[PDB]
RNA sequence: CUUGAGUCUCGUAGAGGGGGGUAGAAUUCCAGGUGUAGCGGUGAAAUGCGUAGAGAUCUGGAGGAAUACCGGUGGCGAAGGCGGCCCCCUGGACGAAGACUGACGCUCAGGUGCGAAAGCGUGGGGAGCAAACAGGAUUAGAUACCCUGGUAGUCCACGCCGUAAACGAUGUCGACUUGGAGGUUGUGCCGGCGUGGCUUCCGGAGCUAACGCGUUAAGUCGACCGCCUGGGGAGUAC
């Protein structure tokens, strides 16, 4: 669990932080549920969010067959 | 605007009307203006070739610009006409050095709308420019089929041409019938569609209708005598035979097109 | 599930390493998924009702483990 | 004739059937082998076995080939999934490589329609 | 006057390009009295996939403050610039004036 | 909705001060102004139903309350219709 | 007059709505390369597809539809409903301090508006799926269930239709009346202790024919509306 945002404050979850978000996709690239991560639930959705931007921008991965 | 008559006589019933109030009421721009008597649909060895046409409301020809070639002077749309000629409606322009030409109308454009042409022409409806500076996808009309032979493609109302490819000298094209075609890259298009794109949502109503268009009636080779039609004949409503028309050919799916030295073009036919 | 087999690894290992990837990836329960159209209000259903096993299955567990059975 | 020593097995292991079809690190077909092509038909083509045998068989339709080193792409829920690799690591070949390539819409198209058995 | 955060891609075959294309953005912000808070050439990046058959692209992140309408005319100059080969433009609630993780 | 300069501008000018932002006069033109701006967004989204039951919630909200200062204060309810150019 | 109702200020979460753009996965089709005898399908088959080179595999292209994971007895909406990402326009809800108006409220016959899916009209579009339809099976028959195909339609624009087990089978608004365990979303103070909104499960009194409901009542009350009066005939006929 321990979810990370709330202890390191964030007021967002930032999609250039790509080591942050690598921390929450599977060696496929899907997203993680927060079940296994323990993320709160708010941060759950702003870490979508994030990992679509950063899929849209080619930061990272759609999956791991492109 | 799409208007249905009322019943208040029967060749009114049906008839339903395309009013454009954008439409300049007044007259033609005279300058641009000359005569075209009509045919019959006979030639000059006074033969009718092409059979129902004759009749009909007299017009003046208005002279289009479908070259589009005054390039880098800007012009501004001064009103929208009707034009007896075609199905688009036109627009008379006026250039900033003075001189004024009929465009097509494109869809959208009104008055006061400002157009150019030319190879740094901004992408915008009513601009025209070689295709090879017009991007791969865009919509466009009055096509070129040869670098400064004007217009032939897409000038119907309503019509338009995709870009929907560009290799080398040549771009493909997506054809309102359906057809993949390939020009020069160095022929002119003009951005966006023809207008009046609801000119085949009228009903014409009556016969008379078709009279003033100078339509005359068709007669059905089945309700000839032999002599006149493979088709006539008969004791009663008969047929029994392949249509055909009134020439003899297959006139059920039976392919006419036998240009060889356009083939080439075609990228793939219509279906 | 791509799987790179590591040097001096036994055939078997690697295979197996294979296997649990696309077990975690749910590649086959996917393709089980997938293979019918299920109407929206037979997938709404079906997550309910397991939801609703879920929790009185929890709370039976939870009250029998107050329960001596001899 | 051509000698390649490094090729690719794509296991299409389907409900019914497996297809084995072993090509170069360019796509091009080698050859292949299947379970319904290897003497088994209804029920039997569709077991882990049958697949054994199609790739024992695929394998030897490429031996004039000179293969060595195999990566295998395994796409589909079939019986034939794990038996195929095995049977192709039996062969002789070295595996450097196993991926999963099942397609998955991200979403896609409708599925046909549930059966009513 | 709205604050937005803009990424652009451009095509690795014109990287010594992106100078001048970034300092002509700049210039039609400012000129609509718009403000750059943030600025970075992340340079060249490899794509997660290919986008066009690339591997690479010039990748760089603008914070402005700007009118909607400059920021339409913007987006319609990515649209028609074939060396750049994807942008996002998102609305933020306050300047960024910081450095993102990517420097 | 209508954004803070317009809201506080039609207080001072409707309001008896600039904290009076509850008086009927100042919600009825708050209210107006809102319906007369939405006119553009419903001439283009002839579609949006959703966000237009929050429109006629306003036009109904605004009928109740002239309705009651017309009860309450005839002369006051006759300036501020003459005003708004509100038909009733 | 301010306690109901409402306005303003600052923030918060949200698949609320309308418009536009765009991304990646996949299906299908088209062109070509490699390759060769099967593929596909079922309970088993057969129809079908394939030496005119299919299926498999690789490359390039076209097009439509839907947005895996996240995802949750999670969220939003009056209900119907709403799910990739980005922008533009826009509705509602909630919280904390105040300030303001001063009963401006509740309900609502008739009226008006919205209203899944299917259907209808006109014009588009059409990948996948699939009423109808065709063939192959199964069977005593099989106008089905299963298989191989497949057209409306499903999609878009605009108009119509106005119905669903449109359900919580539970009308709206207000007040009051033991508890426990969660979810979600605010906020105050020092992981603890409070305090609001929405919500899931259990259960006490009470209620109920019983099943059950149980502070989100089917408990205790008030305001107003809708509706019922044995089964069938019939939500039919006129
Ligand atoms: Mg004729
Ligand atoms: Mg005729
Ligand atoms: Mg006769
Ligand atoms: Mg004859
Ligand atoms: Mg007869
Ligand atoms: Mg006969
Ligand atoms: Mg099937
Ligand atoms: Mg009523
Ligand atoms: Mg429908
Ligand atoms: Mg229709
Ligand atoms: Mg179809
Ligand atoms: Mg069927
Ligand atoms: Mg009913
Ligand atoms: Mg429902
Ligand atoms: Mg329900
Ligand atoms: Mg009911
Ligand atoms: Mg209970
Ligand atoms: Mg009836």
């Amino acid at each position: 669990k321990f979810c990370r945002f709330t202890a390191e404050g964030v007021q967002e979850i930032d999609y250039k932080d790509i080591a942050t978000l690598k921390n929450y996709i599977t060696e496929s690239g899907k997203i993680v549920p927060s079940r296994i991560t323990g993320t709160r639930a708010k941060y759950q959705r702003q870490l979508a969010r994030a990992i679509k931007r950063a899929r849209y921008l080619s930061l990272l991965p759609y999956t791991d067959r492109h | 605007a799409v208007v249905k008559c009322k019943p208040t006589s029967p060749g009114r019933r049906h008839v339903v009307k395309v009013v454009n109030p954008e439409l300049h009421k007044g007259k033609p721009f005279a300058p641009l203006l000359e005569k075209n008597s009509k045919s019959g649909g006979r030639n000059n060895n006074g033969r009718i070739t092409t059979r129902h046409i004759g009749g009909g409301h007299k017009q003046a020809y208005r002279i289009v610009d479908f070259k589009r070639n005054k390039d880098g002077i800007p012009a501004v749309v001064e009103r929208l006409e009707y034009d007896p000629n075609r199905s688009a409606n036109i627009a008379l322009v006026l250039y900033k050095d003075g001189e004024r030409r009929y465009i097509l109308a494109p869809k959208g454009l009104k008055a006061g709308d400002q157009i150019q042409s030319g190879v740094d022409a901004a992408i915008k409806p009513g601009n025209t420019l070689p295709m090879r500076n017009i991007p791969v996808g865009s919509t466009v009309h009055n096509v070129e089929m040869k670098p400064g032979k004007g217009g032939q493609l897409a000038r119907s109302a309503g019509t338009y041409v995709q870009i929907v490819a560009r290799d080398g000298a040549y771009v493909t094209l997506r054809l309102r019938s359906g057809e993949m075609r390939k020009v020069e890259a160095d022929c002119r298009a003009t951005l966006g569609e023809v207008g009046n794109a609801e000119h085949m949502l009228r009903v014409l109503g009556k016969a008379g209708a078709a009279r003033w268009r100078g339509v005359r009636p068709t007669v059905r080779g089945t309700a000839m005598n032999p002599v006149d039609h493979p088709h006539g004949g008969g004791e009663g409503r008969n047929f029994g035979k392949h249509p055909v028309t009134p020439w003899g050919v297959q006139t059920k799916g039976k392919k006419t097109r036998s240009n060889k030295r356009t083939d080439k073009f075609i990228v793939r036919r219509r279906s | 599930p791509v799987i790179k087999v590591r040097e001096n690894e036994p055939f078997d290992v690697a295979l197996r390493r294979f296997k649990r990837s696309c077990e975690k990836a749910g590649v086959l329960a996917e393709v089980r998924r997938r293979e019918f159209y299920e109407k929206p209000t037979t997938e709404r259903k079906r997550a309910k009702a397991s939801a609703v096993k879920r929790h009185a299955k929890k709370l039976a567990r939870e009250n029998a483990r107050r329960t001596r059975l001899y | 004739r051509k000698q390649v020593s490094d090729g690719v097995a794509h296991i299409h292991a389907s409900f019914n059937n497996t297809i084995v079809t072993i090509t170069d690190r360019q796509g091009n077909a080698l050859g292949w082998a299947t379970a319904g092509g290897s003497g088994f038909r209804g029920s039997r083509k569709s077991t882990p076995f049958a697949a054994q045998v199609a790739a024992e068989r695929c394998a030897d339709a490429v031996k004039e080939y000179g293969i060595k080193n195999l990566e295998v792409m395994v796409k589909g829920p079939g019986p034939g999934r794990e038996s195929t690799i095995r049977a192709l690591n039996a062969a002789g070949f070295r595996i450097t490589n196993i991926t999963d390539v099942t397609p998955i819409p991200h979403x896609g198209c409708r599925p046909p329609k549930k059966r009513r058995v | 006057m709205r604050h937005y955060e803009i990424v652009f891609m451009v095509h690795p075959d014109q990287s010594e390009q992106v100078p001048g294309m970034i300092e002509r953005y700049t210039a039609a912000i400012t000129g609509a009295e718009g403000k750059i808070h943030r600025l970075e050439d992340w340079g060249r990046r490899q794509l997660a996939y290919p986008i066009n058959k690339l591997h690479k692209a010039h990748y760089v992140l603008m914070n402005v403050e700007a009118p909607q309408e400059v920021i339409d005319e913007l987006e319609t100059t990515f649209r028609f610039n074939d060396a750049v080969i994807r942008s996002m433009v998102m609305r933020t609630k306050h300047a960024v004036t910081e450095a993102s993780p990517m420097v | 909705s209508l954004s803070t300069e317009a809201t506080a501008k039609i207080v001072s000018e409707f309001g008896r001060d600039a904290n009076d932002t509850g008086s009927t006069e100042v919600q009825v033109a708050l209210l107006t102004a809102q319906i007369n701006h939405l006119q553009g967004h419903f001439a283009e989204h002839k579609k949006d139903h959703h966000s237009r039951r929050g429109l006629l919630r306003m036009v109904s909200q605004r009928r109740k309350l002239l309705d009651y200062l017309k009860r309450k204060d005839v002369a006051r309810y006759t300036q501020l219709i003459e005003r708004l150019g509100l038909r009733r």
